[PDB]
């Protein structure tokens, strides 16, 4: 078969690997997907960042992924706004402790404490909309 | 050019 477009790192496998392509939904909106897969034995906390925070809905954008599990990130531009080839997305990932919390205040404290050399990052680029 | 926190 065809190999899946997936970036592989030591914490997460990310699909697609580099280029984000947006499609049209039956509910009348543009939408792309970012699938994260935790390939470690511990919880991986992740955050999603973008160069155009005013343009895109990103859900989830500040959460965590259980070991062995996958998380789908739904990205959709707001109505009337167009996708730009300069729009980029940043995936920040860091491995959490064995008995670490995943609630809002625990995630805030984790990212305030984690040393920056243990934070893995991967960038994605948006492609212009085709229809 | 820099990155900003995404919004749900
Ligand atoms: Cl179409």
């Amino acid at each position: 078969k065809k190999p899946l477009s997936v970036f592989k790192g030591p914490l997460l496998h990310i699909s697609p690997a580099e280029e984000l392509y947006f499609g049209s939904t039956e509910s009348g909106e543009k939408k792309t997907l970012i699938v994260l897969t935790n390939v470690t034995k511990n919880i991986v906390a992740f955050k999603v960042r973008t160069t155009a925070p005013e343009k895109y809905r990103v859900k989830p954008s500040n959460s965590s992924c259980d070991p062995g599990a996958s998380v789908d990130i739904v990205v959709s531009p707001h109505g009337g706004l167009t996708v730009s080839a300069q729009d980029r997305f940043l995936i920040m990932a860091a491995e959490m402790e064995q008995s670490s919390g995943t609630g809002p205040a625990e995630l805030t404290q984790f990212w305030k404490e984690v040393p920056r050399n243990k934070v893995m990052e991967h960038r994605l680029r948006c492609h212009t909309v085709e229809s | 050019d820099e990155f900003y926190d995404a919004l749900s």
